[PDB]
């Protein structure tokens, strides 16, 4: 049963180092080269280097020479990738691979931000405003760090008609929004509340949407 | 480095119909050893990449014969004779001839469906936010198809680019539409120096833009 098991997600501060691991089972790492690959959403896949665990020989892509150090502990069938002098440009998923087998990836987040709970703001439609058979409401979840937040509507009871958007980074902090579309027959007689948990800050906020009744 | 450019960026597919994806390299991938080290990967959402083709045309174990690869030099093609559901995801070409090995930017295969206009909703800043000294105006553009959409903000009738943050969902698993959020953030002071705020969307479903607006001095 060939399996490359990578270490868990890490969140670190700019300037730090990390040492990612990749443990093989079902074969001997001394028999084949092990590679590492970086993936970011915008910039895509980039090959970092390989190590030959049989003799500890390495080759790095020039751009990673200053940054990456590959090693292997053959007695524990594990390869390691040390990444140093980290910056936000190192925030990525890192994969190990050998032969035609890829590991599951490790997410690395690098930031200088301080832990910050989101500011959660209601996006309230007009009451008098009668928008076809359906009404869209929302919540803005602004300026938090780190990921993730967990957004629910009506304590999780309302999942139909929800769009919770991917977070985007604003000046080192994250922002996202969530919309929910409900039957106009039900609103505002049935209340709608967003719930936004941010475990990293020991917070969970509720914002009841109150109709803008001008 | 060798640059690997994929065409198209997105291919809209129909189950049972063929698909073709192109990869152009900036330099020949013919190795001095006579082999051409060009691979294809598929990555399904939230999953690790998996190789389907190596050495231009060789299929990996378990890959169905609906897939074929061809190419030489700087030009490569992946073909799927008939698309199946399990084929959807992002395909990358991948060259190893030239050190360092490099990857294309990816081609997304997405499901074609009937055009659908966005449902557009606009929201002023909350009073809670306005106490912060910041002011965000939020526009949702929901459940539209195809994914190509242009969103523009106007303040007092003049187009505004600075301070906009956009985010997009992936294709919905149930209705095959896309959604988008656009947020314009101003200082409270700048927000209170203007009256009219507009989110405008141009989408192929209509020749004229969808305009959603509020005025601070109106309902």
């Amino acid at each position: 049963e060939v399996q490359l098991q990578q270490s868990g997600a890490e969140l670190v501060r700019s300037g730090a180092s990390v040492k990612l691991s990749c443990t093989a089972s079902g074969f001997n790492i001394k028999d084949y080269y092990m590679h590492w690959v970086k993936q970011r959403p915008e910039q895509g896949l980039e090959w970092i280097g390989w190590i030959d665990p049989e003799n500890a020989d390495t080759e790095y892509a020039p751009k990673f020479q200053g940054k990456a150090t590959m090693t292997a502990d053959t007695s524990s069938n594990t390869a390691y990738l040390q990444l140093s002098s980290l910056t936000s440009e190192d925030t990525a998923v890192y994969y190990c691979k050998t032969g035609d087998y890829w590991g599951q990836g490790t997410t690395l987040t690098v930031s200088s931000a301080k832990t910050t709970p989101p500011s959660v703001y209601p996006l309230a439609p007009g009451s008098a405003a009668q928008t076809n058979s359906m009404v869209t409401l929302g919540c803005l979840v602004k300026g938090y760090f780190p990921e993730p937040v967990t957004v629910t509507w009506n304590s999780g009871s309302l999942s139909s008609g929800v769009h919770t958007f991917p977070a985007v980074l604003e000046s080192d902090l994250y922002t996202l929004s969530s919309s929910v579309t409900v039957p106009s027959s039900t609103w505002p007689s049935e209340t709608v509340t967003c719930n936004v948990a941010h475990p990293a800050s020991s917070t969970k906020v509720d914002k009841k949407i109150v109709p803008r009744d001008c | 480095d060798v640059v690997m450019t994929q065409t198209p960026l997105t291919l809209s597919v129909t189950i049972g119909q063929p698909a073709s994806i192109s990869c152009k390299s900036s330099q020949s991938l013919l190795d001095s050893d006579g082999k051409t080290y060009l691979n294809w990967l598929l990555q399904r959402p939230g999953q690790s990449p998996k190789r389907l083709i190596f050495l231009v045309s060789k299929l990996d174990s378990g890959v169905p014969d609906r897939f074929t690869g061809s190419g030489s030099g700087t030009d490569f093609t992946l073909k799927i004779s008939r698309v199946e559901a399990e084929d959807l995801g992002v395909y990358y070409c991948w060259q190893k001839t030239h050190f360092p090995q490099t990857f294309g930017g990816g081609t997304n295969l997405e499901i074609k469906r009937a055009d659908a206009a966005p449902t557009v909703s606009i929201f002023p800043p909350s009073s809670e936010q306005l106490t912060s000294g910041g002011a965000s105006v939020v526009c949702f553009l929901n459940n539209f198809y195809p994914k190509d959409i242009n969103v523009k903000w106007k303040i007092d009738g003049s187009e505004r680019q600075n301070g906009v943050l956009n985010s997009w969902t992936d294709q919905d698993s149930k209705d095959s539409t896309y959604s988008m959020s656009s947020t314009l953030t101003l200082t409270k002071d700048e927000y209170e120096r203007h009256n009219s705020y507009t989110c405008e969307a141009t989408h192929k479903t209509s020749t004229s833009p969808i305009v959603k607006s509020f005025n601070r001095n109106e309902c």
